[PDB]
């Protein structure tokens, strides 16, 4: 075939050309940590959590965006990859608000879980944190933008899936903010999905606010009947 | 208080005879002690 | 103790020991019920550098047990699970009660 | 029955007052603890071991913590280990007081019970000062201890320990040389070394038959290899020798307590690993990582790497063990509790052969049975 | 000579050298009926020959106890009796044969 | 590594590996696997027919002398064809060592009783029969030990509900304690605690 | 290292034999036991005059539960439900919603005091010091239902014991 | 072949024999149980209940399952004979306090959601 | 020597389960769906067996949730679908088996964000 041979921790994998390092790792049951990457959205490569070491290469690569070359040996659990993950989580948590008890994402937060699995256990940040003002985008999505990690998942979803170009980024540097820049509402038939893709509690469900925690809910797999899509 | 008594007998309370609504000349109990004197009386602090 | 000296002497004679030396009632030798605040030092991982968690991650160094003699797959002296236990020695403090 | 510890149904076939057969019926205190553990996290499962043997609480806590730490591949800090050994010896003092005095009460000497329960009350005060609970401290946790010692606790422990020996002396004056006590205890419930080994006995029930075995000496844990003490050994395998062994074990526990008081080091009290041990409250309210780790340790708990361990300690009643099976999650897959009382009471019929009613009462007293650990 | 062994039910054995020699000879004679290539036969014969050689070369009981590392030759005698009984049982069982059966495919796989 | 990490012991690991090889060589008929864990514990997985020989060998052999039966219990894994895992824990005082012997069975296949090897097994076997329903052949007196009289089912099985099927109360009409189907004023609240992110890469399984 | 407890031989001289015979005939060790009891008779008893005198406690003592407030009177609880998650006995039941001012507060906070094991894990898990185990321990009831605490009962307990609770927390918080 | 180890009986005939011996033992024991426990039922009621408990399992065709059922029944009989059971344990076989739950569709529909 | 039974496994008479909770229960065998709030997939590896949901009602005294069926919290874990089916069949439970859903492989290309003529070109980063 046209498949090429790569290695994940020395294990041989036959992959199609154009496969990224992250996909090749997932072909062997290894999930690379990620924040900005979603398999149904366009690649962004800005969160830098997917950084991984390729053998005989001095610099780590973004596993979500870098196509894997033939013969590459992806070292997913080397010291380089672990230290890169710890550094990226340190930077992510430097300015994050201490809002876990009041955050609806608590218990189902990718930031929490990936800090517990791939980050360190303490903080050496001795400064004051940044705080941003909230945006009103409608009665469905509650917005607390101090928790935002600027993964730009909402922007990509709104632009590509929902077809609405009303979200974006304003400013630059540490003051770059996600929003609409005007008092505008993100009312779309698919808008609520931006709550799901957001890894943090920056975008939460307003009707669901404060009522439950994830561990106490029972999950019933069922079918929607509001339309004929099923 | 009496610091010459051993630990346990060195602090005590003579209860009142008339609490909120009931006659307590004979019917006394430890729940009548208010929280501040409760802390003093149970030796969780050395200060009245 | 507030006992009179004659009753104290009777107690010592009946017990056969000096009772006043070791008393069960602990009048005043005990610590104060109000104490100064502590400072409570921190552990060895409270450092600002050279403190990456991947170098002090005890949970991630656990590994599945080593397999000896799977069935699926000379001199050869006999062995014991460990060297024989050494005979205990009599106490020098008080070998016999 | 005053001698049945409340939950023992001993069905006895008797010829006159001579005991022909003892059939112990247990499970009157079976609460299904081991099945309940499978629905709790490891920290949530910890307080069950307090109620397993409610005469030796911190020893069961220590056994469970050692098993979990072995499975986690972590190390408690040295000060935590010294505190653990100190409070374990205090717990041994409590357990041996209860055993000896309830044994004497069962025979009929009811006076030493009152003398020694004041000492038990003082050690309960120590427990409460260190944890806020008189019995069910939950103080010893995987990773170390919950809180550091309050200021002045060591001085009070020293004050108690410098006087406990005279209380032991008074108890010994009452019981050891009394001819009624020897008539009731000498040559009663004699068990041989080979039978004791084959019947699964441990602790004093072994050492009363001359078997030189102590888990604190042969397979030490925590800082037990840093303290000096003697192991009392019996010669006749009867109730009297086991009574003497327990009294001398109390004296050796006093010796170990003195060494622990004089060798307490400084430092932290739980492992400096926030993925296992919760951070201090000040850090949780200041640092993002500390708050996240507090949240996750108190909601989900820590995941334990998959594997099975059998971890045992020399509890005051014998070898106390846990077979702990972890499937990789934060909830234990299996927890089997090994209690010395189970095997000791299993051999009650064997040790009662050729004896009378009061002899069987004395044998039940000398086996040192608590049914929370027997039934679980 | 020795007043007591210190273990309840374990009697002091007069003439332990003769008893040990008899027991080791019996163990060797029983092992002689086991196949030569059986690991149990060769291992037990090796250790039995070592202990018998130690017994034949030391007339002092305390020094023989120190050499044997077996704990007070009365328990050494008991261990020899246990070994003889086990040898007879093992001759009955024939555990040197190949494996009876393999376990199912995932019988020992953990986790799950 | 340093302070927060439990140290290793290579000497004990090598000794346990050597003794496991020894036992496997001596009894090829029954031994199926030998393992030494990272915290220095030796496990021997045997065929069910070898329960009596292997244990006997571990008790009476001069080089083993595992004279104490510390614990005997069962583990229930419903996904296995042989549901129940029978675990023996043995202590050798002569060599100051511990060993584990593991075998397997299902709901209908009896296991040989070990009371001829260790008397202490008696109650333990009873408990297994009480708690999991595993039958032990040639047990001198096999019956329930922990559960109530007439109790149906085996509560330590994973498919047995936590609160059981019946509960007890005193009924005054019949003037006695009666048993009725369970009703709970507050139902036990199930928690979903497992994180969706992998914790230990060393134990990762093939993707099948 | 070990010692023997019962391995001493009595001397067989005439003096020792006569001493033992006099012990048998005149009951000297029984008189020693009587003397020990008589000595205890004249000692001061260890009894305290309850309820007028109380046993000593600690700032760490775990007693009746209470819900605390900020100095402004606002509730400290924010319905994070950590105490409910950590409770080994499932004694806590919590329901919450946004308040009329948009605040994160509970609408139900019940503790089953006949399910509680009084372990203190809830006050460890609390990040705002909202739920505590107070110093009170004398709250026996006459009916079972009185021991099923709802949010009003716990808030009343906090308002009633705050003076002692704050002092105990001030004494203890540097160990936590 | 299916290579299964027996418990007691090779096939179903010896299993039926063991069932008959257990039934004989229970049938003999019932009057003694009525007298000793001081029960208000008659011997006919107890023997009918024994028959009902035996017929509850009349559909079993596996000799090993039958052997285990006989073992459990012998355990129950040994419990009853030695007065290890109490009157409540024996009377639990009769469900005298539980109200009779209807079987037809309409009554279940009226009462609740259970099928 | 063996006896060679030739009948399918059935242990309903030995488990002590009441009749109502055998013939009236319906167990679902399925690989749980990924929680859409998170990207981790570690909870979608094993098969689960669960029971049908029965009635829960409010307790009159406290408003707590009350249940009457004892199998409401029972969840079993299996490594393969066939193991769960065998367990259900030997325990006498009627079951519905739902096939495992795996996300399909997807063609990801970063350069497609900057296409010369295709619509995949992005207007923002
Ligand atoms: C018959 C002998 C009676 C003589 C006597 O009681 O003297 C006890 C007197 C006090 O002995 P103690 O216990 O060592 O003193 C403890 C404090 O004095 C304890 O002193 P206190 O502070 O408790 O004083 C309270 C006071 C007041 O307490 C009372 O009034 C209640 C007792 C009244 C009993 C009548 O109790 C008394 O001292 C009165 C003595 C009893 C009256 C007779 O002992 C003797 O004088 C020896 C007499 C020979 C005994 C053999
Ligand atoms: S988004 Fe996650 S980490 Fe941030 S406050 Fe909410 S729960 Fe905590
Ligand atoms: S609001 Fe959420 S999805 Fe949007 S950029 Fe911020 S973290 Fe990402
Ligand atoms: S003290 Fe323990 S059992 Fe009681 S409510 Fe708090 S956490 Fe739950
Ligand atoms: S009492 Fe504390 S832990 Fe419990 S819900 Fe309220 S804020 Fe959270
Ligand atoms: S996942 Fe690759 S940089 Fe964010
Ligand atoms: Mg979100």
């Amino acid at each position: 075939s046209n498949l090429i041979e790569v290695f994940v921790d020395g294990q041989s994998v036959m992959v199609e050309p154009g496969t990224t390092v992250l996909q090749a790792c997932e072909k062997v049951g290894m999930q690379i940590p990620r924040f900005c990457y979603h398999e149904r959205l366009s690649v962004a490569g800005n969160c830098r959590m997917c950084l991984v070491e390729i053998e005989k290469a001095p610099k780590v690569v973004a596993a979500c965006a870098m196509p894997v070359m033939k013969g590459w040996n992806i070292l997913t659990n080397s010291e380089k990859s672990k230290k890169a993950r710890e550094g990226v989580m340190e930077f992510l948590l430097a300015n994050h608000p201490l809002d876990c008890p009041i955050c609806d994402q608590g218990g189902e937060c990718d930031l929490q879980d990936q800090s517990m699995m791939f980050g360190s256990d303490r903080s050496r940040f001795l400064e004051g944190k940044r705080a941003v003002e909230d945006k009103n985008i409608g009665p469905l999505v509650k917005t607390i933008m101090t928790r935002c990690i600027q993964c730009t998942r909402c922007i990509r979803f709104a632009s590509e899936i929902a077809g609405v170009d009303d979200l974006g980024t304003t400013g630059r540097g540490n003051d770059m903010q996600v929003g609409t820049y005007i008092e505008k509402m993100f009312m779309s038939e698919l808008s609520g999905n931006i709550i799901d893709i957001c890894p943090v509690g920056a975008l939460t469900s307003k009707p669901y606010a404060f009522t439950a925690r994830p561990w106490e809910t029972r999950k019933t797999e069922s079918i929607d009947v509001m339309d004929a899509v099923g | 208080e009496d610091n010459k008594q051993f630990f346990g007998r060195h602090r005590w309370v003579i209860y009142t005879t008339e609490m909120n609504g009931r006659d307590t000349f004979w019917d006394v109990d430890g729940s009548m002690v208010p929280p501040e004197w409760h802390r003093w009386l149970h030796c969780m602090t050395d200060d009245p | 103790a507030s006992a009179t000296r004659v009753i104290q002497l009777l107690r010592n004679w009946a017990s056969g020991r000096d009772l006043q030396a070791k008393l069960q009632l602990r009048y005043q030798e005990i610590s104060k019920r109000t104490q100064p605040p502590p400072k409570l030092p921190v552990g060895p991982s409270h450092k600002l550098s050279n403190n990456y968690y991947c170098t002090r991650d005890g949970r991630r160094e656990a590994m599945p047990p080593s397999i000896v003699m799977s069935s699926q797959k000379t001199e050869k002296k006999a062995v014991t699970p460990a060297p024989p236990i050494k005979r205990w020695e009599l106490s020098k403090d008080q070998p016999y009660l | 029955h005053p001698a049945a510890h409340g939950v023992l149904r001993l069905v006895m076939e008797l010829s006159g007052e001579m005991v022909r057969k003892c059939d112990p019926h247990i499970g009157l205190l079976h609460r299904g603890t081991e099945k309940l553990i499978e629905y709790k996290t490891y920290l949530q499962a910890l307080p069950y071991f307090d109620r397993l043997d409610y005469v030796s609480m911190m020893c069961n806590e220590q056994a469970y913590s050692l098993a979990v730490e072995k499975l986690l591949n972590i190390q408690p800090p040295p000060r935590a280990q010294w505190i653990r050994v100190l409070f374990g010896e205090i717990t041994r003092l409590l357990n041996h007081i209860m055993a000896v005095t309830t044994h004497a009460l069962d025979i009929g000497a009811m006076t030493p019970f009152f003398w020694m329960f004041e000492e038990r009350e003082k050690m309960f005060e120590f427990y409460e000062r260190v944890s806020g609970a008189r019995m069910h401290a939950a103080y010893i946790r995987p990773g170390g201890v919950h809180q550091d010692l309050p200021l002045g606790l060591l001085d009070d422990i020293y004050e108690f320990s410098k006087n406990f020996s005279f209380r032991i002396d008074e108890l010994e004056e009452m019981l050891t040389n009394n001819r009624i006590w020897r008539n009731r205890t000498v040559d009663i419930g004699v068990v041989t070394a080979e039978d004791a080994l084959n019947y699964g006995f441990s602790g004093v029930m072994l050492r009363g038959s001359g078997i030189q075995w102590d888990l604190r000496k042969t397979q030490p844990y925590d800082v037990y290899d840093q303290v000096e003490f003697d192991v009392p050994i019996g010669s006749r395998g009867d109730c009297y020798d086991r009574y003497l062994c327990r009294v001398e074990e109390m004296r050796q526990s006093l010796r170990i307590i003195s060494q622990c008081l004089n060798k307490m080091p400084p430092g932290e009290i739980k492992v400096d690993d926030a993925k296992v041990s919760p951070p201090k409250r000040a850090e949780m309210k200041t640092s993002m990582e500390s708050l996240i780790h507090h949240f996750k340790l108190y909601t989900e708990g820590y995941q334990v790497p998959p594997g099975a361990t059998y971890t045992a300690i020399e509890a005051p009643k014998g070898e106390f063990g846990v077979y702990l099976v972890s499937d990789g999650s934060s909830r234990p897959y299996r927890c089997k509790i090994k209690a010395p009382g189970f095997a000791h009471l299993a051999g009650l019929d064997k040790m009662s052969k050729g004896h009378m009613l009061a002899d069987v009462v004395a044998i039940i007293g000398t086996q040192d049975i608590v049914f929370g650990e027997v039934d679980r | 000579l020795k007043k007591t062994t210190g273990l309840v039910g374990l009697a002091v054995c007069e003439t332990p050298h003769e008893r040990l020699k008899i027991l080791y000879t019996k163990i060797l004679d029983v092992l002689g009926q086991i196949p030569k290539n059986a690991a149990y036969r060769k291992y037990t014969e090796q250790i039995t020959n070592e202990k018998l050689g130690m017994v034949k070369a030391e007339p002092d009981v305390k020094k023989l106890e120190e050499q044997l590392q077996g704990g007070q030759i009365e328990e050494v005698i008991l261990q020899a009796e246990n070994e003889l009984s086990l040898a007879r049982k093992m001759l009955r069982w024939k555990p040197w044969e190949p494996l009876v059966e393999e376990p199912p495919a995932n019988q020992w796989k953990w986790p799950i | 590594t340093r302070p927060t990490i439990r140290p290793r012991n290579d000497v004990v690991h090598k000794q346990l590996s050597a003794f496991g090889q020894y036992v496997a060589e001596i009894l090829p008929k029954y031994v199926q696997q030998v393992q030494v864990s990272c915290f220095n514990e030796l496990e021997i997985f045997i065929h069910p027919d070898g329960v009596i020989p292997v244990l006997t060998f571990l008790r009476d052999h001069t080089n083993a002398q595992f004279k104490s039966l510390a614990d005997l219990t069962a583990v229930d894994v419903p996904t296995r064809q042989n549901r129940f895992e029978i675990v023996y824990n043995l202590l050798s005082l002569r060599f100051n060592s511990r060993i584990r012997v593991k075998t397997y069975t299902d709901e209908l296949t009896p296991i040989e009783s070990s009371v001829t090897v260790y008397k202490a097994a008696n109650w333990y076997e009873r408990e297994i029969w009480d708690m999991f329903g595993v039958f032990f052949a040639n047990h001198p007196d096999l019956r329930r030990i922990l559960t109530d009289y007439g109790f149906e089912g085996h509560p330590f099985r994973k498919d047995f509900p936590l609160s059981g099927y019946v509960e007890l109360r005193y009924d005054d009409e019949v003037k006695r304690v009666v048993a009725e189907p369970v009703e709970l004023a507050q139902e036990f609240r199930k928690f979903d605690l497992n994180s969706p992110w992998e914790a230990f890469p060393a134990y990762r399984q093939p993707p099948e | 290292t070990y010692k023997f407890v019962n391995m001493r031989e009595p001397s067989m001289d005439m003096k020792s034999v006569t001493d033992r015979a006099a012990q048998t005939l005149l009951w000297t060790e029984l008189v020693r036991g009587l003397g020990m009891t008589l000595s205890y008779l004249f000692r001061e008893p260890a009894t305290i005059n309850y309820p007028f005198e109380k046993g000593p406690l600690s700032p760490r003592f775990r007693g009746e539960h209470a819900l605390r407030r900020y100095p402004s009177g606002e509730e400290r609880c924010i319905a994070c439900k950590l105490c409910e998650a950590v409770c080994p006995a499932q004694a806590i039941t919590i329901e919450a919603e946004p308040r009329a001012d948009g605040s994160r507060r509970t609408t139900r906070y019940d503790i089953d005091m006949t399910k509680c094991i009084y372990c203190g894990f809830c006050q460890e898990a609390c990040p705002v010091d909202a739920i505590v185990e107070g110093p009170n321990f004398e709250f026996s009831t006459e009916t079972h239902e009185e021991l099923l605490y709802n949010k009003e009962k716990l808030l009343n307990n906090g308002d009633k014991w705050e003076a002692e609770i704050a002092a105990n927390i001030q004494a203890d918080y540097l160990y936590r | 072949g299916t290579s299964v180890k027996p418990i007691f009986s090779r096939d179903m005939n010896e299993a039926k024999r063991r069932v008959r011996e257990l039934y004989r033992a229970w049938y003999r024991e019932v009057p003694n149980t009525v007298h000793l426990f001081q029960l208000d039922i008659s011997v006919k009621q107890g023997r009918d209940k024994v028959r009902e408990m035996f017929m509850k399992n009349a559909h079993v065709t596996d000799p090993r399952v039958v052997d285990l059922l006989v073992i459990k029944g012998k355990m129950e009989l040994e419990e009853t004979i030695n007065v290890w059971k109490q009157r409540t344990h024996i009377m639990r076989f009769f469900h005298e306090t539980e109200a009779p739950r209807p079987t037809d569709f309409l009554s279940k529909f009226y009462v609740g959601h259970d099928p | 020597q063996l006896i060679a039974v030739d009948e399918k496994l059935d242990i309903t008479t030995l488990t002590g389960v009441p009749e109502e909770h055998i013939k009236t229960r319906k167990v679902r065998i399925f690989v749980p769906a990924r929680n859409n709030m998170q990207s981790g997939v570690n909870n979608t590896k094993k098969w689960k067996m669960e029971f049908d949901t029965r009635e829960r009602w409010e307790n009159p005294l406290m408003g707590w949730s009350s249940t009457a069926d004892p199998l409401s919290n029972l969840v079993l874990t299996f490594s393969t679908k066939e193991d769960a089916v065998a367990f259900a069949e030997k325990n006498g439970w009627s079951f519905d088996v739902e096939e495992r859903k795996v996300p399909k492989p997807k063609s990801k290309s970063y350069g497609a964000n900057f296409s010369w003529n295709k619509r995949t070109r992005v207007s923002t980063k």
